[PDB]
């Protein structure tokens, strides 16, 4: 019995807890314990996060404090739901995601108390645009240390969800101890319910911005597009046999010929519609 | 390797500088005798 | 009194700190140009209002 | 099990039936696959009463996949050639908002819809296959095409011909299996046409299954009867005697060498 | 009395129903503009006196029923000319 | 898809960049920049600046990561 | 005096998680917790919940059981991992709220006096309302109605917070639409914001029939006396409001001759290169 | 269990550095010896009145 | 476009002058601020380009 391409799920709400705490302290790598449940042999859920009191050790199995343990579960037992920790987390900002030297030690404990006990590395200054770089890890063994690690076999499912980073690889990858894939448990009831509650606006669909804003927009573009009509002048009474294709390669500028055209005449099209139907649906409606 | 400054009684509580990099206040390991840590003498200071 | 300032310094543990500049100049309305006290220069913004 | 269903396959025997359901409800993990494959083996083509209604009422409230993946097939195959008969179970399992369910969905409208050009069957499944979101049930619709037009394989290279270029690997991977499903063992040389960037893609797995389409397209096919044999089994000896590939990369290599001279250039694969 | 359908009232309605003279009713209508229950405007060509009003009070539940059946023609003027859009721009629409 | 692409590449340059001086440039879209924590770099630039404003020397805004210019 | 309430959006998610903690055996159907809170300025920020143990019967509904303990040492705990983090109200569930909430809200001001308490609906999701705060007010009672407690309105909006956002996006990438789009998605921001505007008159077309009916007692007070500062201001005085409409030809005139003639000129250009290119490419096969 | 909590928060190393002026708004402004000049909203573990630029 | 989009979002290159080179595929380079390095080629560059 040994290891194959697993699958790990995590909630919605343990990857905002993730962010969040991470966000919070941002300079001093914050510690946390992650709690789920062992569904299988080799699929990993996870549906709640709860973090650490800071310590002055750092991220090591000194952070942990088992007073802080067993009364926080002593609460969550009898609130909510009962489960068994699966695992834990913590925050590395200076990179993205490798275990380090006092990561790997209280790993070594964690995997002596449970089956697994997946670790879990965040950076949380790095995810900023429209993704986040987290990542879950999970140590090996020394028994098949001049065989093939990662003993994996029937499933086409692995060649996916990252390729080994070098920035990644440079360190304990990946004869210390493997990467696994992670999807998200997404769910209804959820998702709507966050979707239109956080972008939304009932009035705005019908207001005016409404006119001396507005004109003044009407009077300048066409300004210019006069400009760019002469310039489009200038290009087509050209119309010489010079390779025509490397007579404009040798013309480039970043410039007219249909880029820095009706782009504009678009913008003044969707402009003066949407201005001008908001005015004659608000004259048809009231009154 | 760095220098000491000084020593302050009961405890450690070492003062040490680099002349290039901060100053630091540490603590002696455990591998050292606590006698032979006197003023302005090299020591061989850890990374981490 | 005693657990007054216990609690007082359970308060006082989250001062990360704050990095000290000058303004060089207005780039736009929400744009500036500062520089550290010792180290390179920056474009930044303002808080909400400032 | 699998033996036991494929060796009993088709027989729609209830003594066989009802030990692979007790085998279905022990609720393993591991024998979920084992158990949904052979269940609809031994009910292939026989639209019964309670094989549909058990199989798409255990499919929910199940915790694992691998459960639910040997019911995929087993739900699509339970129904074969039908062609009218399966449409109240087809809009119902892609209205489900399950991914697998979804992609169960696919098969089974694949496999009720056997060499028959249903303008209903590729208006639908082309639909899905542009407007839903799951990398695996997208595939399954681009997979299914060859299901449905292998009797006619003129259009195949038609209509998968911008199928190939697409922006996602999965769509281009099933693309490149419905090349290989919809003409059998033809010399095409268009749909050889269509392979030859197919094989040359940056991404590693669709490059493996269009060298298993080509594989699929060629067995028992000389140089002279067409002139693109011995160009890919130098390129199958080029990756495989290859080193810095991947495993994934060249999966593929060896076994297009297993399909080539398959039987020993005795037999053929043919679905017509 | 009329809820702003032509609420520019002419002067003799002022002088006859407060039985005021007609020399007067315009230190009266300053009167009502420089306490603030109003905020109308006076013309003295035509003699005609506009009005916008903002004072609000008690308004005895006869006057509910009117106020319902105007709403009741904002109802189906809102409703259906709504149908109308959609329908129209249906296709455009996803 | 196309308006994604253009999103994600007009808000590479509203983040609290750093301030760098243009140096050199090598060949089409790729220069070598000096910024003001020295250490002189060599980065990619990006395809939306007018080429007409670098000529031997400018006041310019870098990445923080990738370091390119903005 | 509150001025409004803002959502950060992980405490209703954390309400819908313990609404389905226990919605295996929900027949309750309400779910008290504690409402964790930022208190800024006269606006207050919402960061963070937890629940408690609570039972309530109708019988005699007036018992019920807030755990004083559980709610000491729990929070003691959220206070211990984050000092910046404290109480600032309550929540619940089940959109109808129910006669007990005066008794839960005059307790629990004991631990903070401007305390707030916010409603959410898990099950409706629908038309356009996220939530709703609640605070009390005691003054006499008015000019002349008797005394009482009289849960009165806080506005509510769902705010966000950077390094949040990021989760937002990353885990619905569903429909991804974005604001441009400006023909198809702005005329279907007049389509639904109308589809609001019927719905908001639909809403007011049921109050006054029921109160002209005469079910419910009158609020003198602010319930149409606010209407009655409405209802006079859809000015629609014609023959000086029909001249705006050479703007409206004024607005007219920009699209009809430019962006009608350049875009017909501009795929006319597209022809003759395409004619030249047909034919020449095709005298040149042979 | 305070104060055992601050004994396990004063540890290891302590960066040495300089108070230049202090503020009220309780403020004072630290240059260390990387010289790197900071500032605080909360001073710390120490009284205003026992300190001094 | 979106080829262009993720090599831009790649770390940037360091420059260093290369003082003159060792054997095999080996130089002596000072990048600007540190110290000397004995670096490796890549595969599209020579010695005899050095
Ligand atoms: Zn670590």
């Amino acid at each position: 019995a040994v290891d194959t391409a697993e699958q790990v799920y995590i909630s919605s709400l343990a990857l905002l807890k993730m962010l969040k705490h991470g966000r919070a302290g941002v300079p001093m790598e914050v510690m946390g314990l992650m709690l789920g449940e062992f569904v299988d042999d080799y699929t990993v859920r996870v549906i709640d996060v709860f973090a650490m009191p800071q310590s002055g050790t750092g991220v090591s199995v000194e952070a942990v404090d088992p007073v802080f343990q067993a009364k926080m579960l002593d609460m969550l037992k009898q609130t909510g739901r009962p489960e068994m920790v699966v695992g834990w987390y913590h925050s590395h900002p200076g990179f993205g995601c490798w275990l380090s030297g006092v990561d790997i030690n209280t790993q070594q404990s964690f995997e002596a108390l449970s089956e697994r006990a997946v670790a879990v590395v965040v950076d949380p200054i790095q995810s900023v645009k429209g993704k986040v770089v987290i990542d879950a890890f999970r140590l090996i063994n020394a028994n098949m240390m001049v065989l093939g690690h990662e003993p994996r076999q029937t499933t086409s499912n692995l060649g996916h969800l990252n390729k080994p980073s070098i920035q990644a690889l440079i360190h304990g990858l990946n004869r210390h101890y493997y990467s696994i894939t992670i999807n998200y448990r997404k769910n209804e009831l959820e998702q709507k319910m966050l979707l239109n509650l956080h972008k939304k606006s009932w009035m705005e669909g019908l207001t005016l911005q409404d006119y001396s804003e507005h004109c003044k927009h009407n009077e300048s573009v066409v300004k210019e597009m006069l400009e760019l009509a002469k310039n489009y002048n200038k290009a087509v009474e050209e119309e010489d046999k010079m390779t025509p294709e490397q007579l404009a390669i040798k013309n480039v500028g970043k410039q007219d010929p249909k880029r820095h055209l009706e782009e504009h005449v678009d913008v003044l099209m969707t402009s003066n519609i949407v201005q001008c139907l908001a005015a004659m649906l608000d004259t048809v409606v009231f009154k | 390797c760095t220098k000491i400054i000084n020593a302050d009684s009961e405890d450690p509580k070492y003062i040490i500088n680099v002349k290039q990099f901060a100053k630091f206040v540490v603590d002696l390991s455990d591998q050292v005798a606590p006698t032979d840590i006197e003023e302005g003498m090299r020591v061989g200071v850890d990374r981490n | 009194k005693q657990y007054e300032k216990s609690e007082n310094d359970l308060k006082a543990l989250q001062s990360v700190g704050q990095i000290v500049g000058e303004v060089l100049k207005q780039l736009t309305e929400e744009k500036f140009i500062v520089k550290a006290t010792n180290g390179p220069r920056y474009v930044v913004g303002c808080r909400r209002q400032l | 099990s699998l033996g036991l269903g494929l060796a009993a396959m088709g027989t729609a025997r209830q003594d066989v039936y009802d030990l692979l359901k007790t085998n279905l409800y022990q609720d393993d993990a591991v024998t979920g696959e084992a158990a949904g494959l052979a269940l609809g083996l031994v009910m292939l083509g026989s639209k019964n009463a309670q094989a549909i209604e058990d199989m798409v009422g255990y499919a929910q409230e199940t915790q694992h996949e691998k459960i639910l993946r040997g019911l995929a097939v087993g739900i699509a195959l339970v129904m074969y050639g039908r062609m009218e008969e399966a449409d109240a179970l087809i809009e119902s399992l892609c209205r489900d908002k399950d991914p697998i369910l979804r992609r169960s969905g696919m098969y089974t409208v694949a496999m009720a819809y056997c060499g028959s050009g249903n303008n209903k069957a590729i208006r639908r499944l082309l639909h899905v296959a542009v407007s839903d979101v799951n990398d695996d049930v997208r595939r399954a619709a681009v997979e299914s095409l060859g299901f449905i037009l292998f009797r006619t394989p003129e259009q195949c290279p038609s209509v998968v011909s911008l199928l190939s270029e697409s922006y996602n690997p999965h769509v281009r991977y099933g693309a490149a299996m419905a090349l290989g499903i919809c003409c059998a063992g033809t010399g095409n040389k268009e749909a050889i046409n269509l392979l030859e960037p197919m094989t040359n893609d940056p991404v590693n797995y669709v490059r493996q299954g269009a060298l298993i389409a080509s594989a699929l397209i060629m067995i028992q096919q000389t140089e002279i009867t067409c002139p693109k044999v011995n160009q890919f089994r130098q390129l199958y000896s080029k990756v495989i005697n290859d080193k810095h590939d991947d495993v994934m990369a060249k999966f593929g290599a060896i076994l297009a060498q297993g399909i080539l001279d398959a039987g020993g250039h005795n037999v053929t694969i043919s679905l017509q | 009395t009329r809820p702003a359908n032509h609420r520019q009232l002419t002067f003799e309605e002022i002088a006859k129903s407060a039985k005021i003279t007609v020399n007067e009713v315009e230190l009266l209508v300053m009167k009502a503009l420089s306490v603030g229950l109003v905020k109308g405007s006076i013309d003295e060509v035509d003699k005609r006196v506009h009005m916008t009003w903002v004072q609000p009070r008690v308004l005895d539940l006869q006057q509910i029923k009117g106020m319902k059946d105007r709403l009741e023609f904002w109802c189906t003027d809102v409703k259906s000319m709504e149908m109308l859009v959609e329908h129209q721009a249906h296709d455009i629409l996803t | 898809e196309f308006l994604h692409a253009q999103e994600e590449v007009k808000r590479i340059q509203s983040i609290p960049l750093v301030i760098g001086q243009f140096l050199e440039a090598v060949d089409q879209n790729t220069a070598i920049v000096g910024s003001t924590t020295g250490s002189n770099y060599y980065v990619r630039i990006l395809s939306t600046i007018d080429r007409e404003l670098l000529k031997p020397n400018a006041s310019v805004a870098l990445h923080k990561h990738s370091n390119a210019l903005v | 005096a509150v001025q409004k309430v803002v959502v950060h959006p992980l405490v209703l998610l954390s309400v819908v998680d313990h609404f389905n903690r226990i919605g295996k055996v929900g027949n309750q159907k309400r779910v008290v917790g504690v409402l964790l809170g930022s208190w800024q300025k006269k606006v207050l920020d919402v960061s963070n919940s937890f629940a408690v143990p609570f039972d309530e019967d109708d019988k005699d509904d007036s018992v019920w059981f807030l755990d004083h303990d559980y709610l000491e040492n729990m929070y003691g705990m959220f206070k211990k991992v984050n000092a910046r983090e404290r109480i600032v109200g309550w929540y619940h569930t089940g959109p109808k709220l129910h006669k007990n909430d005066i008794a839960i809200n005059e307790l629990m001001k004991r631990y903070c006096p401007n305390s707030v308490l916010v409603i959410i609906d898990v099950k409706p999701k629908d038309l356009g309302l996220p939530t709703e705060a609640y605070i009390s007010v005691e003054e006499v009672h008015d000019d002349g109605t008797p005394t009482s407690k009289t849960f009165e309105h806080v506005t509510s909006e769902i705010g966000a917070e950077e390094a949040e956002e990021v989760g937002v996006e990353h885990l619905l990438r569903d429909i991804k639409d974005t604001t441009v789009g400006t023909l198809s998605q702005r005329i279907t921001n007049q389509v639904h914001g109308l589809k609001g505007l019927n719905s908001k008159l639909l809403d007011i077309r049921s109050y006054l029939e029921k109160v002209a009916t005469g079910k419910l007692p009158i609020n003198h007070q602010i319930i149409y006396q606010l209407q009655d500062v409405f209802n006079l201001l859809p000015d629609v005085s014609l023959q000086e409001f029909v001249k705006a409409f050479y703007l409206k030809t004024n607005d007219q005139m920009v699209v009809v001759y430019l962006a009608s003639l350049i875009r017909s000129v501009v795929a006319l250009h597209n022809l003759i290169n395409n004619k030249i290119a047909n034919r020449d490419a095709e005298k040149k096969e042979g | 269990e305070n104060s055992e909590k601050i004994k396990v928060n004063k540890t290891l190393p302590y960066l040495v550095s300089n108070v230049i002026e202090l503020l009220d708004v309780k403020c004072a402004v630290i240059k260390t010896s990387t010289r790197q000049t900071y500032f605080l909203p909360v001073i710390g573990l120490v009284d205003a009145e026992k300190l001094k630029p | 476009l979106r080829e262009e989009l993720q090599l831009l979002q790649e770390q940037g290159s360091y420059v260093g002058e290369v003082v003159r080179a060792m054997d095999k595929k080996k130089v002596l380079v000072k990048v600007h601020p540190e110290g000397k390095f004995v670096v490796d080629v890549d595969k599209n560059i020579d010695i005899n380009d050095v």
